[PDB]
DNA sequence: TTAAGCAATTCGTAATCATGGTCATAG
DNA sequence: CTATGACCATGATTACGAATTGC
């Protein structure tokens, strides 16, 4: 029997909607360590890493080694019938393939569905660790409007990680622009160089990479040479949250 | 080069060492020296001065998806 | 140009006489035919130039050999200056030439090609042939040759090689000369040119080259001659529209009571005939006047005009379409004594034929854009069209009923401008064909001749879905007890979709109609969706082909055939589709959801790069609507729910540059739980682990069982059982089907290795 | 070599947000004077002058009478990717044709750089006349964009009574008719109809919705009117000059 | 210089119109 | 620190052309 109860539901809202424009269908690998999950796009380009351990939820139960099949698009209008203040726990059975969701307001007000899971037959892959050369961290919000800006330009955009700062170079038919960033707390711009990068990226996967953006304050853009591009966020004292894409040769 | 690219073109079409569009190119010398047909050994002497290159060591038709 | 082959017969004779292969390089000797060999092109080129004019052909056949084969030997020899080759012709003086030619109309569509001038010989190209006559789906050589019998950088270095290749290459060149000759001569086509240019008087390069205007501007010459009449020259651009034709409105449904069909045959050419319709004798509305005798010297028209009687003076139309009909009568009744099925059909299309002509000598009238047009001929036409069918519905539905000592006053549920679908009421097909022989008979009796209603069919039971959508069982007579299906306009005829789809509503309505039961149809078409979504469907039943017409329509509006065909190829900006032919294509999945023409690939380019399909596309659009036109009636709106329920059971079950970066997660067998190790089973499902070795080995022993079923049987196609195989036919459901079971194999068989070995191996 | 700066720059982006919608295409006249645009409008019924002095400028170097064409809306579209605390620069040089738009932030932390593309322009070109104009009303542009957004849910086109006592906006519609009566208010939210003889007009209220786009763009807006001429709507664009809208009127 | 007709149903794409989530600023 | 409607974004309805078949 699994069963776990978490007191901000605002965080599970905020990753599943990460989450339900970029897949369609998940596999949940419930475990004794916490609820981790990968998964490629639908276009078979891009790579999700989410991990929720095990301490961060104050109510932990799992009895044995699970692994759900959902449909991201029905969890997704369930996780909006629950307020924003809302404590939320999840139910389920070792023998079953429904999910029970209650949500407790902290008022005179409880709410509880069953939601049917699915059997897929998906395959799981990962990511192996090596140190990436250009390390940024950066604000969000400034790296939401920069993509959002140079989107209607053109498609590709160039990042050019230099000594002082990092430079975003983008072009298209109205012509071309670029934008500086140079070192000088979470408002900065931390930038760690060993080799200077240059690159290409497509910016219809970085924006749907910026839909996250209420997770956090700040952002991390690690680089190095030929290897995809890693998009990480990190959640207070839950886990984190990983997005990967390839360069253009 | 470009005269070991015709020696080895002239070994897979020879009807009398058998039908090789399945397997590997030094196997099908070895089968046909096993049953001893008739391998020359010159279509070995340049399975030898080289590594494992894609163009020397492989069938005529080894993409093509027959 | 590396190897010529030609197979020459005399006609009348069941075998060929001459048999000739001329090659580039030496080559090996073929038992039955002659080989010759030469060290260079131009002696080639001259021994076929020699050869062409010395057997001296009256007709030369092949296939598309107008607008490859000729064009590119002509070009060949003025590249290499041989200066005596283009002299094919039988002038001793002339030499020949290419020459561009289109040709369009409403009813073939539009088609350019070349031509090459040969005085004194006839060219019959079967491609040309077949795309005038047939509406098929791919018009291959192997795919009509399928259809009708039942069947480039290879042959470079099978030419490059050693002379038992290059007799390969021969044989398979001879076999390829030698089919047009057995299709022209299995389809009767040859006999039925001859006819053709007998009954119509045109010759005999006029029925390839031009359309159905100088047949009947031919005849009405030759009938103009005998009464002193000159032509005219009337042209206008342009009039307007008449109404067309009147359809009775349904009553939709399922009917499980037999209903008879009644119908009127030759119907138009029988209206032209028997009111004495004709150019010669339409009375202009000043004429009549002062004359006022009306009764028996003219009569008039439901649109208005007044038109001499027969008693004095004939019409021209009226000869010509009685000498067609008598013709067709002709063929049906040698077509009444025929026992084989294909020559049946056959014959079956040269009575088609006259019936066209007969139809379209009604057509010439009130085309606009022509060279004689008199449209108050064909607006009287049509208004006796519509008189006389609702004529029909108000005599059969008034007379037999219930006061007037029948069973049950009946009612008709249908009628489409020639025929008329009347319910009778009896359950019984003996006591429904005798009384519905009784109303054709009947009915016919109020009318001048040759107008006469016949009895055709009953159907037992029907199924009316819209206007020109329907389907029934066809019953001839009583003792025969059925003969097959009909299906009138539904998704099962129409080459827009899938095979797939087609394949489904056959199959639904034979486990509908045949058997009456809906549960194994509901269980079928839950299997369908199921192994759809399961991604076990073969990609032949995917393929979706498209018509590439003239390209300013499909400027005007985005469409998917036409970006696939636009965007050329990396490989090949030399063939490419050209106007008037099919494309095919598959859809595959993406997240470009405002346009499914950004989603379409060539079946060859997704065969190699392995990209995948959208299941959801041709889940919700393809399959989903002509369901529900179908299964609907018989039940309520629960129906839909029923099947959107089959499927909900059913679509809980759905199969799945960065892509190389893999890290190979291993998974339990029992229960998909990732982990460290490579042991196939999981801790806490480890006890049943001979019932998960028992299960997937009774798949292993079924992909064995399908590996060698299909891989020995290109080699009895192929003909050898001694040398590979290499044919790469992409009309041929062999191909790719062979290629995926060496995958699924490869697969299920490292599967099993996560359990040891069942022994040593090295003792 | 013209290089020009301007610290309070959300104005520019405030004049073409109210000048794409109008008219595709601008006749940009860079003189010693500063910034200049006179241009017919696409309809062949309105005009926009817009004057740039040097003085409400910061920092100014022009050495050439510029004659340049800019395609609007798409340097409209470049104009959205920059605030409105972000400082605008624009930099030009007279053999080479482009446009350097160079956004400066507040913090100066984020630099933008952007370049337009010059196309060619034989635009025509005629001169308003200078007259007495016998309605000149000073107003709030809010107010007088909500009272002929309020109008235009009535009708279409507006008729127009200005005299002493007080000014008659008056319309149909296929409702009925309806109209406002406005008077004098006994510095921005002040209002004057300043008169000599009163006068009837009909003018098109759907070019008055096109004239109110340069609602954020003054302290208060001008209107002046007189005896079948053109309307001139008057937006001050303080401190830096002025955008008058020239509508020629309607019979 | 060259070409037989009309009736009807189905599907896809762009454009028109309805409605909610953020947000921005006046109270 | 908190109401209000203006602003962006996403989904439902209509229109028309293209394709193909039945009489
Ligand atoms: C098929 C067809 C029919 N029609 C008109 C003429 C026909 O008189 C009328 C009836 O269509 P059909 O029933 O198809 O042809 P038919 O009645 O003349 O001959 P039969 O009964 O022996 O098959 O439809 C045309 O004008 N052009 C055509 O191509
Ligand atoms: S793939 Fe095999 S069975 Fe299919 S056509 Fe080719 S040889 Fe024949
Ligand atoms: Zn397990």
């Amino acid at each position: 029997m699994f069963e776990a109860r978490l007191v901000q539901g605002s965080i599970l809202k905020k990753v599943l909607e990460a989450l339900k424009d970029l897949i369609n269908e998940a596999c949940w690998d419930i475990s004794s360590s916490g609820v981790n999950l990968q998964s490629m796009d639908s276009s078979h380009v891009s790579l999700v890493q989410l991990t929720l351990r095990s301490e961060g939820f104050d109510t932990y139960r799992c009895d044995r080694n699970l692994a759900m099949g959902v449909n991201l698009t029905s969890m997704s209008k369930i996780l909006k019938c629950a307020g924003n203040e809302d404590i939320i726990t999840l139910r389920a059975e070792d023998n079953a393939d429904t999910l029970a969701l209650v949500f407790e307001a902290p008022n005179e007000k409880v709410s509880d569905y069953e939601m049917k899971l699915m059997d897929l037959d998906v395959e799981q892959l990962g990511i192996p660790e090596q140190e990436y050369s250009c390390v940024v961290k950066m604000p969000s919000g400034e790296f939401a409007r920069i993509c959002r800006d140079l989107s209607h330009i053109g498609d590709a955009v160039v990042i050019s990680c230099a000594k002082d700062g990092v430079k975003f170079s983008a072009s298209g038919e109205l012509g071309n622009g670029n934008i500086k960033l140079s070192q000088t707390e979470e408002e900065a711009v931390t930038i760690e160089m060993n080799e200077p990068v240059q690159l290409t990226f497509a910016l219809r996967y970085l924006n749907f990479f910026t839909k996250a953006t209420p997770l956090s304050s700040t952002v991390t853009l690690s680089m190095s040479a030929d290897v995809p591009l890693v998009v990480e966020y990190k959640i207070a004292d839950m886990g984190h949250l990983k997005y990967y894409l390839a360069p253009k040769i | 080069e470009e005269a070991e690219l015709e020696l080895l073109r002239q070994f897979d079409l020879a009807w009398q060492y058998g039908p090789c569009t399945g397997i590997t190119r030094l196997q099908r010398w070895c089968r046909a020296k096993q049953m001893g047909l008739e391998p020359p050994p010159e279509v070995w002497q340049v399975l030898k001065t080289h590594p494992g290159d894609p163009r020397f060591q492989c069938s005529l038709w080894h993409l093509y998806p027959l | 140009v590396i190897q010529i082959c030609s197979l020459g017969l005399r006609w009348g004779e069941p075998e060929p006489f001459l048999r000739l292969a001329l090659t580039l390089r030496p080559c090996a000797p073929i038992l039955g035919a002659k080989v010759q060999s030469y060290e260079k092109e131009e002696d080639l080129l001259q021994a076929w130039s020699t050869f062409i004019r010395i057997m001296d052909p009256d007709v030369i056949t092949g296939y598309n050999i107008q607008n490859f084969d000729l064009p590119y030997l002509i070009s060949r020899a003025q590249t290499l200056k041989v200066q005596t080759f283009p002299f094919l012709g039988r002038v001793a003086g002339l030499c020949s030439n290419i020459r561009d030619s289109s040709f369009q109309s409403k009813q073939t569509g539009r088609r350019d090609t070349k031509v090459v001038s040969m005085v004194g010989r006839v060219q019959m190209d079967m491609l040309q042939v077949l795309l005038r006559e047939y509406k098929l789906r791919s018009y291959t050589l192997n795919a009509v040759s399928f259809h009708f019998l039942g069947e480039h950088s290879i042959i470079t270095d099978l030419q490059n090689g050693n002379d038992q290749t290059r007799r390969r290459l021969a044989v398979y060149c001879l076999k390829d000369a030698y089919l047009p000759l057995r299709l022209l001569e299995r389809l009767m086509v040859l006999v039925n040119a001859v006819e053709m240019a007998r009954v119509t008087g045109v010759p005999l390069s006029y029925l390839l080259s031009r359309g159905q205007q100088v047949k009947v501007v031919s005849q009405l010459l030759r009938q103009a001659m005998h009464e002193g009449l000159l032509m005219p020259v009337v042209k206008s651009e342009g009039g307007e529209d008449y109404t067309g034709a009147t359809v009775i409105e349904p009553l939709k449904g399922y009917y499980d009571v037999p209903i008879a069909t009644l119908d009127f045959s030759s119907l138009y050419p029988s209206i032209m005939m028997a009111h004495n319709l004709c150019y010669t004798t339409l009375l202009r509305p000043g004429t009549a006047q002062k004359l006022g005798l009306t009764e028996d010297q003219f009569i008039r028209t439901p649109t208005g005009d007044e038109f001499v009687k027969t008693s004095v003076r004939k019409g021209l139309l009226p000869q010509i379409l009685e000498n067609l009909l008598s013709a067709r009568k002709r063929a049906k009744a040698e077509l009444a004594k025929e026992t084989d099925p294909l020559r049946r059909q056959v014959l079956d299309g040269r009575q088609l034929a006259l019936k066209v002509s007969a139809n379209s000598v009604y057509g010439f009238t009130g085309a606009q854009v022509g060279k004689l047009p008199c449209l108050e001929i064909s607006q009287s036409v049509t208004g006796f069209g519509r008189q006389m069918i609702e004529k029909t519905k108000q005599l059969v539905e008034s007379k037999y009923t219930v006061e007037n000592g029948y069973s049950t006053s009946a009612k008709v549920v249908y009628g489409d401008t020639d025929s008329v679908m009347c319910r009778f009421g009896v359950s019984s097909v003996a006591e429904a064909m005798a009384l519905g022989r009784e109303a054709a008979d009947w009915v016919s009796g109020h009318f001048p001749s040759p107008i006469r209603l016949e009895f055709e069919k009953v159907y037992f039971p029907y199924l009316l879905i819209s206007k020109k959508r329907y389907a029934g069982l066809l019953f001839s007579s009583r003792p025969d007890a059925h003969d097959r299906m009909d299906c009138k306009g539904l998704e099962a005829v129409r080459r827009d979709n899938c095979p797939l789809v087609a394949n489904l509503v056959t199959a639904s309505l034979r486990r509908l109609l045949i058997d009456r039961d809906p549960e194994g149809a509901v269980a079928h078409a839950q299997d369908v969706i199921s192994d759809l979504l399961c991604n076990r469907i073969d990609i032949s039943q995917l393929v979706i082909t498209k018509e590439l017409t003239r390209a300013a329509s499909d400027y005007a509006g985005k469409q998917a055939h036409v970006e696939l065909a636009e965007r050329m190829r990396k490989r090949d900006p030399g063939s490419a589709p050209s106007l008037g032919d099919r494309v095919p294509y598959v859809i595959i999945s993406a997240a470009k959801g405002v346009a499914a023409y950004m989603k379409s690939e060539d079946p060859l380019f997704v065969l190699e790069h392995s990209l995948p399909i959208d299941t959801q596309y041709y889940l919700e659009q393809q399959l989903a609507k002509p369901l529900l036109r179908i299964f609907e009636p018989i039940l309520g709106e629960g129906r839909a729910e029923a099947v959107l329920l089959r499927g909900d059971h059913t679509r809980c079950k759905t199969v799945l540059g960065l892509l190389a970066f893999a890290k190979r997660r291993n998974c339990c067998i029992g229960c998909r739980t990732v982990l460290s190790h490579q042991g196939a089973v999981c801790e806490f499902c480890q006890p049943r682990e001979s019932e998960l070795y028992q299960k997937e080995v009774s798949h292993l022993n079924a992909l064995e069982e399908r590996f060698s079923r299909l891989w020995t049987q290109c080699q009895r196609c192929q003909g050898s059982l001694h040398e590979d195989v290499i044919c790469t036919s992409r009309d041929c459901p062999i191909f790719y089907m062979r290629k995926k079971v060496r995958k699924d194999l490869e697969d299920q068989e490292q599967l099993l290795r996560r359990f040891g070995p069942p022994g040593p191996e090295a003792w």
